[PDB]
């Protein structure tokens, strides 16, 4: 060590999905260092060895009860490559209906169950109480109140986003209605009735309460739009395809770096375990000679997670990523707010500025966009999908075949890729949104994106220092994904 | 009425079970936090964090020793001496699912196995995986842990099987008192540690399909509602459960209506149960 660098470690991070210990270092008020550790390990890309392929968009969910349907997604598209399936126009619409109702339950669970209690005192019991003696919760009474009003509101409004994902794919979490070739379920006009009914009560929380009191809260926090940009650098691989053809996608594919925009290719993705518990003869595979063989007592690592790097470059993914690299139009609620509560002229996402939208608040504020934009997305889902109309094909299984399934989780880029093999999968290698977030070193010494954002973030005080989790939360971390 | 205390511990989980109970609908998720349980430890809800929410959960481990309810969350890594799953760290030293086990599981009143992989040891335990994953009643009793145990399966359980089980649990306490209470329920589980309430049917015997499989009307199309599912790979006959009663997510669909069932609440899921989409 050294004298004036304080070392702290939190381990459970709370308020997060899944394991992970955070340890930063703090010299004069601020962390210099920081090391994630996600601490849990299944295997899934070796427990998929040798089964029928299909079964792999049941499996796969099973990864992360959070965000399953985007492993079921990524699943069924590497799948739809392999067996050679062309899924019915109304199949396409059905799976975007299925899975963009997640990202509504997922961004509004993500704001009001994870993260809001690091701006709001909740009541006074258990699980909301003990907590840091200072906490530093600037609401006033009547502001908190309504942060609690809504956390509890939002409890509502969560689970009837599930009724939404259940209505076509069956149950949730872990959906059975995608499968290769499609969708399971075609839609009837009851059910859509059902649907849409659900949908405007989502619509109106989003709109009226959640983007609102993300604005609002921010400008008691306008600090926390000062710190996290960690490397500036983010990822988009594309996600709900709006055409049959691979062309047109809601988010569509990009990289941002060094100020500069350039297209997503995914060779060059490549895996470093430098730093993590994977023997060392695997570091530095593309996904598509991806290995894993865990070596829980390798020297020198720290983490289960993988390193992911674009040619080199550590990025982050989620919604800010996504929003950055398309630049969609502002929400109008978002426009009014930025002006009204911050003195900011927007139209476009990108208005925020580099700094701001790269920061720890800008992170909610860019999921809380998000969501509105996925509203617009659904109604128009909900105008294109027929009654009636089939969704599925019903291929056969391919004796050999690979396949690469891309898609957007909630928090970030998503791939699956299988290689079958004898009818059976060969390999299966999934490359997730926490995993490109909450990483570890890479065997250059570079830090993981979440790693890096940590740098600068202020600990005034080594006995509350609550803006290190806090930072962590804004990327919406689950550590199930991360390291499968 | 006085809510007990409960920590909710996670072992190798998806986190699935914490979010099927949060869209339990009667009660609501709110009134069970606010008015039948005390969620003292929960990594995924709870305001504090690191080692000060360890110390929490011991400080009141220690006060209701013997009285608390013990939630475990994903099954039990053995391999490599615990170190595939490392659940916190407190006193400078990590805190690994075995040892986090071994310190509470004596000390609960009952330990509630939730989802199939605390149960029965799930998919991480299925063929292919290395880290030893085990199912909590085997590894309290390997470590000579004499606690009750209630397995809720599924993966996930639905809602009412967690809250129900839950209720079930404490009114029986309330009548009987906590060790009568507890032999009450002890007598309502199946063979396999499964409340009888939410487990004792068979999904086919009780299927709206199961005409259509007495006659052999097949679907041969996921998408063609009128024939049973049996070829499709529907593992419906083998599946003790009430989905095709209770159905999921506000009754809105269940598995089979949707698809197929995968078997997911019995104890040799995931590989007794595939391939999932054939007989
Ligand atoms: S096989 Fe499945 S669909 Fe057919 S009657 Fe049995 S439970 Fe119902
Ligand atoms: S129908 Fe079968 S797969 Fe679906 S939840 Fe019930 S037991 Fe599990
Ligand atoms: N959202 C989500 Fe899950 C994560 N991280 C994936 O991919
Ligand atoms: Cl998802
Ligand atoms: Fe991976
Ligand atoms: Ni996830
Ligand atoms: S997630």
């Amino acid at each position: 060590g050294a004298t004036g660098r304080t070392t702290i470690a939190i381990d459970p991070v709370t308020r997060i999905e899944g394991h992970l210990k955070a340890e930063v270092v703090v010299e004069n008020g601020k962390v210099v260092d920081a090391r994630l550790s996600g601490g849990m390990y299944r295997g899934f890309e070796t427990i998929l060895r040798g089964r029928d392929p299909r079964d792999a968009s049941q499996i796969v969910q099973r990864i992360c009860g959070v965000c399953p349907t985007a492993h079921s997604t990524a699943s069924v598209l590497a799948l739809d490559e392999a067996f050679g399936a062309k899924v019915p126009n109304n199949g396409r619409i059905t799976r975007n209906l299925i899975f963009g109702a997640n990202y509504l339950q997922s961004h509004i669970l993500h704001f009001y169950h994870l993260s809001a209690q690091d701006f709001v005192q909740g009541p006074d019991t258990a699980p909301f109480v003990p907590r840091f003696p200072k906490s530093d919760l600037r609401l006033s009474k009547e502001l908190n109140k309504a942060g609690v009003d809504q956390y509890i509101e939002a409890l509502e409004v969560r689970r009837i986003c599930h009724e939404m994902v259940a209505l076509f794919g069956g149950r949730m979490p872990h959906v059975q209605g995608q499968v290769v070739g499609g969708a399971t379920e075609i839609p009837t006009k009851e059910k859509l009735v059902e649907y849409a009914a659900r949908f405007k009560k989502v619509r109106d929380f989003v709109e009226q309460k959640y983007v609102p009191v993300v604005y609002t809260i921010g400008s008691k926090y306008k600090d926390m739009f000062k710190v996290g940009q960690g490397f500036k650098a983010a990822l988009c691989v594309g996600a709900f395809p709006l055409d049959n053809s691979g062309k047109k996608h809601l988010f569509m594919p990009g990289v941002y770096a060094k100020g500069k925009d350039m297209p997503f290719d995914p060779s060059k993705i490549k895996e470093y375990v430098k730093y993590s518990w994977f023997a060392e003869e695997t570091t530095g595979l593309n996904y598509k000679e991806g290995k894993t063989i865990p070596a829980p007592d390798k020297a020198g690592a720290y983490s289960f997670v993988k390193a992911p790097r674009y040619d080199g470059l550590s990025l982050e993914v989620g919604p800010l990523a996504r929003m950055w690299v398309n630049n969609p139009e502002l929400s109008p609620v978002g426009k009014k707010l930025l002006k009204d509560l911050f003195g900011i002229s927007a139209k476009k996402f990108r208005d925020l500025g580099e700094e701001a939208a790269f920061s720890l608040m800008g992170r909610h504020v860019a999921r809380a966009e998000e969501t509105y934009y996925m509203l617009g997305a659904i109604e128009g889902w909900l105008k294109e999908i027929k009654a009636g109309e089939d969704t599925v094909v019903m291929p056969a299984v391919p004796a050999s075949a690979e396949g690469t399934g891309f898609t957007e989780a909630p928090r970030g880029s998503l791939l699956h890729y299988v290689k079958v093999k004898d009818s059976k999968i060969d390999n299966y290698q999934i490359v997730s949104a926490s995993l490109w977030n909450c990483n570890p070193r890479d065997d250059m010494g570079q830090r993981g994106a979440v790693e890096e954002a940590l740098i600068g973030i202020p600990v005034d005080d080594i006995q509350n220092p609550v803006n290190v989790a806090r930072l962590i939360r804004a990327f919406d971390p689950x550590l199930g994904c991360a390291v499968h | 009425g006085e809510r007990p205390p409960v920590f909710w511990l996670q072992g190798q989980g998806c986190t699935g079970c914490s979010v099927t109970l949060l869209n339990s609908v009667h009660p609501s998720i709110a009134d069970v936090l606010l008015k039948v349980i005390s969620l003292e430890f929960h990594p995924t809800v709870m305001a504090w964090e690191g080692e000060h929410a360890i110390e929490h959960m011991r400080k009141v481990a220690e006060k209701f020793k013997g009285k608390f309810f013990l939630v475990i969350e994903g099954s039990v890594p053995v391999e490599a001496d615990g170190k595939y799953c490392i659940i916190g760290e407190a006193n400078h030293h990590e805190i690994s699912m075995v040892d986090a086990l071994k310190e509470f599981g004596p000390n609960a009143a009952a330990v509630l196995a939730v989802g199939t992989c605390a149960a029965y040891g799930g998919i991480p335990a299925a063929e292919g995986s290395e880290t030893g994953a085990t199912a909590v009643s085997k590894f309290l009793g390997d470590n000579g842990i004499k606690t009750p145990v209630v397995n809720i399966p599924g993966c996930p359980p639905h809602p009412d099987w967690i809250v129900g089980t839950v209720v079930l649990a404490l009114d029986a306490i309330k009548k009987n008192g906590l060790e009568g209470g507890l032999a009450e329920v002890v007598k309502v589980l199946d063979s396999d540690g499964r409340p009888t309430p939410f487990f004792g049917r068979n999904i086919h015997e009780n299927c709206p399909y199961l005409d259509k499989y007495d006659e052999g009307v097949m679907s041969a199309t996921f998408t063609d509602k009128v024939g049973c599912r049996y070829d499709l790979g529907c593992k419906g006959p083998m599946t003790m459960a009430d989905c095709f009663e209770r159905k999921w997510n506000g009754g809105v669909n269940w598995c089979v209506q949707n698809a197929v069932c995968i078997g997911c609440v019995e104890p040799d899921f995931p590989d007794g149960k595939s391939p999932f989409y054939q007989a």
